[PDB]
């Protein structure tokens, strides 16, 4: 897969700046505690 | 030979829970799961 | 609730990580396609599902617990008795992030593949807010 | 003498059992059946919404079209597609006493069990593992079976009217004064459905403002009298004795939920043998803990009273305890003494509450007298009354069937539940399809089992219940045995990665 | 928060409440009555033989020789017990051939049969209405279908006694409240739960009009006639049979087997498409051994002599009437019923004020007549338990093997004792 790999690097903008918000969300909700409803 | 071989198929009409579907649900299943993997051979023979 | 406890049954997860993996040699095996418009297929067809069986069927397959108490409730407002960030919660909320990152990286980063895939892992992620635990966005599917 | 615990258990004997885990290959197998199922139960629903004939089953007036619908068709699903493809094998009409060996009647089906027919033919001699009747004292010939038809022909069938009106014969006096005697207590008093003995007594016991403490695994009838009650309800898990406690010493810190005022009152409902599960209640903790956090406790034998210790007096003798350290105790008379009915035994000013605040002694009919000289005769043939030795025979036999049973099949290579003393023996078949198979390959090689399926116990935990008896002998227990080994090899019900050893 | 170490003062201070409270003074009951022998037409009660005039067997079927030996024939081949709940192996060809008989009398099309009488309409009404449903309630229904109503958390609105305004009422209110909101109205149901010949006043539940505003206002009704079961109508088919209603208009009818049948136990009969789900839902069913076959095998000989002999039903009412009119004149004391009932109420004329001082002066008029061989009973309740708490009575009970002079000599001894204590 020659052509996946060197198509990262010339990814848009946009695009590696949702897949950073995204791997944040998954940190932030990897940490968290419980918390039943009241 | 033969008994050997039709305890298989006894063992897979337990596992998949075809031991309680009617025949022609039992070849509704049946068709579909030879097509598939007929149609996986012909994907692996152009593809290779 | 004998529903509310079948997603931590042993072997649950690993069971559910291979009907995904199933799905994905049965697109792949099509003659005609390409690679990828069979991680797009993919990723759709999954959302699709998890957001049927989620956020839109409410009740249980079986006589009701309690005279009915969980006839208004989708099941995942039913899953863990309500209570949030369990571990069942949390790997079906990171699961379709993680298949996410695959079908961006085998498109090659398309940019119509994108507003497909972006809309649906949104439509999937947005019902699992704790925010919208039981709000009906202008009363659709309410009874 | 042989072991304590930090709560300050102490055991006399060895407590062992065992609850293995179910190999991880046959977990991922079943969920595959449960999926095909499903698949297929929607295809069939499509089916019939306009395209299937389906014209076996009923439907609602033509006059009523236009009321709401009576029931809710997603809720009976399961039902109509899994439930029904098997349902062969759980409403078997016999036609003859049942202990050791039945009789049944013969029917078949041809629309795929939708409708049933009787052809005309009996199955005689059916080896019976399928009915409660520990002590063996369901028979047509003997003498307790004798003297109720003495009782039948000068008092009647039936009563009619309550306890408080004209329903109090003598005999009911004749009977509570006896239970006493055998359970050790100072008072008793009987009621006449197991059932109910729960769901009209519980509820006059607490009320708002009181806790209930309830077991994972209760029986329909202790859940509903909590229900009825009007307390809150808190369940932990199954035998676990740090649930308990962890539950029970945050409830007297916090108080009641809102207002967190001191609760007035705790109970704690528990059970002698979970039938389901074959295990047997770590009764020496239980009331190491309900001392010390100064609660009280609610004992439900109808599976052991009878079926446990040297004498047969249950779960409180077979622990080598006190009887009198628990405040209710609850039973029934349907499981060892082949009758009707249930009773409550406790204190003196316990029974004098509930002879006037109980719903059963003021609106429901009493018992049957032919029924209550049913328990009064085994109950003395127990007791070694009578003059013969058949209430001791009768009560080690069934220790000793218990012993070389459960120990044959773990040699053999199977997977049971529950402690080494229980006589209830549930095997472990995990897969949705065997459940079919093992109830329809063992009646025809002369044998009935009860089986249960997914929604009455977790969806990979599928089971075969076998209950042992007296009445057994060691050629039936042989027979049986040896059929069994046929059917486990023809189906592959061996999971057990560590078989026994002769 | 909350240092280990005042956790233990917490812990340590803590004081319940006794398991059952100290009796305050003396009580009404725990007093039981003690019958020796069967409580049959003559009867001993305490020591003294008195006629009998507080037992529910209106038909004399309790000590018919027939019935016994029916009984006995069933006995000798099954024994006294099923070892089972009718789903494991508890099922005998006597619970079916019962079934099919009771549903052949109600001339109706499938029937189930509990083990006991209360159970039967305490666990029917709960397993179809639930958490989200409207039901309509009499105000004098009995303590099973509180019961009942109380398990299936459903939403309770209870009526005057027999007035058909009250009912319309409440229903043209209820349709008002479906115009403000016809999306949930889509999803909730209505039932009107109804008793026909009520046992804690004696009265009659006006049948043709309840059925005119089932199809008008769409609302279900569930019949509870265990005490007009074998009594009423020309052939002891119930209520239904007397007004002359179709009986598929009635969804589902309830009973007992334990007054005019004198056995034990209670059926439920109606259409294959209701009478199927309680086979499956049923707390009391489901989960409980099924009836003992000897006491199933005596409901199928007393049936056989209900349709036999159908002239016995004229008997039990014309002397039901009977002393319905021998009563009437006594000074202090009045009639509660209709005079078709042959259970009804003699209620106190305008009580003192304290109700502990009139159930002490009823027990007075009874313990006085029981000793002129007379036996009389007293209608109990849960005080603290009823909705509608009725008034004191005294239960007169008729049956067809009280002859007409024991009838004609009840009425001088109630009055003598009567206008001689209220004085
Ligand atoms: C706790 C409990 N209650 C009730 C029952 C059943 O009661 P019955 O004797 O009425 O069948 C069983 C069995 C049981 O284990």
């Amino acid at each position: 897969l020659v052509e996946m790999v060197q198509a990262l690097y010339e990814a848009p903008a946009y695009h590696l700046i949702l897949e950073g918000i995204l791997i944040l969300w998954i940190i932030r909700l990897l940490f968290s505690k419980t918390y039943k409803l009241q | 030979a033969w008994k050997q071989m039709s305890w298989f198929y006894y063992q897979y009409l337990l596992v998949t829970a075809l031991y309680m579907l009617e025949p022609w649900e039992r070849t509704v299943f049946n068709s579909m799961l030879v097509s598939i993997v007929g149609m996986a051979l012909y994907t692996g023979y152009v593809f290779m | 609730n004998p529903a509310t406890r079948v997603m931590n049954s042993r072997g649950i997860w690993l069971s559910y990580v291979l009907a995904i993996g199933l799905l994905h040699i049965v697109l792949l095996s099509i003659p005609f396609v390409s690679v990828p418009v069979v991680w797009t297929l993919t990723n759709l067809i999954h959302n699709m599902g998890m957001y049927i069986f989620l956020h839109t069927v409410k009740g249980t397959p079986f006589e009701t617990p309690d005279q009915g108490k969980a006839r208004l409730l989708t099941h995942w407002e039913q899953m863990d008795y309500g209570v949030q960030f369990t571990a069942s919660r949390k790997f079906l909320t990171i699961t379709p992030i993680v298949l996410y990152f695959l079908t961006s990286f085998y498109t090659k980063y398309d940019q119509i593949h994108f507003v497909l895939n972006t809309v649906s892992l949104m439509s999937v992620l947005i019902p699992k807010l704790p925010q919208l635990h039981g709000v009906r966005i202008f009363g659709i599917n309410k009874y | 003498i042989h072991h304590v615990t930090q709560n300050g258990g102490l055991y006399k004997r060895p407590f062992n059992e065992a609850f293995e885990e179910t190999p991880m290959l046959v977990a991922v197998l079943t969920y595959v059946g449960y999926g095909v199922l499903t698949l297929f139960g929607y295809l069939r629903d499509f089916l019939r919404y306009w395209r299937i004939e389906k014209c076996h089953h009923a439907t609602e007036r033509e006059e009523q079209k236009d009321f709401v619908s009576l029931y809710q068709d997603f809720e009976n699903f399961y039902t109509r597609n899994l439930y029904m493809r098997i349902r062969d094998n759980w409403n078997r009409p016999i036609c003859s006493v049942p202990g050791a060996r039945v009789d049944i009647m013969e029917r078949q089906s041809h629309d795929y069990n939708w409708s049933f027919k009787y052809t005309g033919n009996i199955i005689k001699g059916v080896i019976n593992m399928g009915s409660y009747n520990y002590l063996g004292f369901a028979r047509n010939t003997g003498s307790c079976q004798e003297a109720a038809a003495k009782v039948l022909e000068e008092y009647g069938a039936g009563v009619c009217s309550t306890r408080q009106e004209i329903g109090n014969l003598d005999k009911h006096e004749e009977l509570e004064e006896l239970v006493a005697r055998f359970l050790g207590v100072e008072a008793a008093m009987a009621y006449g459905m197991g059932f109910a003995t729960n769901s009209m007594n519980i509820p006059a016991l607490v009320g708002k403002g009181c806790l209930i403490l309830s077991d994972e695994l209760n029986h329909a009838s202790l859940v509903l009298g909590a229900r009825l009650s009007g307390a809150t309800i808190r369940i932990f898990k199954h035998n676990n004795m740090q649930s308990l406690e962890k539950l029970l010493k945050d409830a007297i810190v916090y108080g009641q939920p809102r207002t967190r005022r001191p609760w007035k009152k705790i109970l704690i409902l528990v059970e002698g043998i979970y039938s389901m599960e074959g295990s047997i209640v770590r009764l020496p903790e239980v009331i190491a803990l309900k001392k010390k956090y100064k609660a009280y406790l609610y004992l439900d034998e109808a599976h052991s009273i009878g079926a446990l210790g040297p004498t047969g007096r249950g779960v409180v003798e077979y622990f080598g305890l006190d009887p009198e350290d628990v405040d209710v105790m609850m039973g029934t008379f349907t499981k060892s003494f082949g009758a009707s009915g249930g009773y409550i035994g406790g204190k003196k000013e316990l029974i004098d509450y509930l002879r006037t605040h109980s719903h059963s002694a003021v609106y429901a009919t009493s018992l049957s007298p032919p029924v209550v000289e049913q328990i009064i005769t085994s109950m003395k043939c127990i007791m070694g009354q009578d003059g013969t030795s058949l209430g001791k025979e009768c009560v080690q036999q069934l220790a000793e069937n218990t012993r070389y049973f459960r120990r044959r099949l773990k040699e053999m290579g199977f997977i049971i539940y529950g402690n080494e003393d229980s006589p209830v023996v549930p095997l472990m078949l995990y897969m949705p399809a065997k459940i079919g198979a093992f109830g329809r390959e063992m009646l025809k090689r002369n044998i009935g089992v009860v089986v249960v399926g997914f929604p009455a116990t977790p969806i990979i935990e599928s089971r075969a219940r076998f209950c042992l008896s007296a009445a057994h002998t060691k050629e039936i227990l042989d027979t049986a045995l040896k059929e069994i080994d046929e059917v486990g090899d023809l189906l592959q019900l061996k999971y057990s990665r560590h078989r026994l050893v002769p | 928060d909350l240092t280990v170490k005042e956790k233990e003062e917490l812990i340590e201070e803590w004081q319940p409440e006794p398991l059952v409270p100290p009796v305050p003074k003396d009580h009404p009951a725990l007093n039981y009555n003690i019958v020796s022998g069967p409580p049959s037409h003559k009867t001993v009660v305490n020591g003294k033989e008195c006629i009998n005039f507080a037992s529910f067997n209106f038909l004399g079927l309790l000590d018919n020789p027939r019935v016994k030996a029916a009984a006995l024939a069933s006995l000798k081949k099954y024994g006294v017990g099923t070892c089972g709940p009718r789903g494991f192996y508890g099922t005998f060809d006597v619970h079916l051939d019962l079934e099919d008989r009771l549903a052949k009398f109600m001339k109706t099309e499938e029937a189930i049969i509990y083990s006991y009488g209360f159970a039967t309409i305490a666990s029917a009404i709960p397993a179809y209405s639930k958490r989200g449903d409207i039901v309509f309630v009499d105000r004098a229904a009995c303590f099973a279908i509180q019961k009942g109503l109380q398990a299936s958390r459903s939403d309770i609105k209870l009526f005057k006694h027999n007035d058909m305004a009250d009912l319309e009422r409440l229903l043209k209110e209820q349709e008002i409240e479906d115009q403000k909101n016809p999306r949930k109205a889509r999803v909730t149901r209505r039932f009107i739960v109804v008793e026909g010949l009520y046992m804690n006043t004696g009265t009659i539940c006006p049948l043709p009009e309840l059925v005119k505003l089932k199809y008008k206002y769409k609302a279900r009704i569930f019949l509870e006639e265990s005490l007009s079961f074998g009594v009423l109508g020309e052939h002891g088919r119930g209520v239904t049979e007397h007004y002359g209603i179709n009986i598929d208009d009635i969804d589902l009818i309830s009973a007992n087997m334990e007054n005019a049948l004198a056995s034990i136990g209670g059926f439920c009969c109606g259409r294959s498409f209701v009478i199927d789900h309680q086979r499956l839902s049923g707390q009391g069913y489901c989960f409980s051994a099924s009836l003992p076959p000897l006491l199933a095998a005596a409901a199928i000989e007393a049936l056989n002599i209900m349709e036999e002999n159908p002239g016995i039903f004229a008997v039990l009412k014309e002397k039901c009437g009977q002393i319905h009119k021998a009563l009437q004149g006594i000074s202090g004391l009045k009639v509660v019923g209709e005079s078709l009932s042959p259970a009804f109420h003699l209620q106190l004329e305008e009580s003192t004020g304290s109700r502990e001082q009139d159930v002490r002066l009823l027990q007075e008029i009874v313990d006085q007549c029981m000793n002129r061989s007379i036996a009389l009973t007293q209608a109990r309740y849960l005080e603290k338990e009823e909705k509608c708490l009725p008034p004191p009575s005294i239960r007169v009970v008729v049956t067809v093997e009280q002859t007409e002079e024991e009838l004609e000599r009840a009425a001088s001894t109630i009055k003598e004792v009567a206008q001689a204590v209220l004085l």
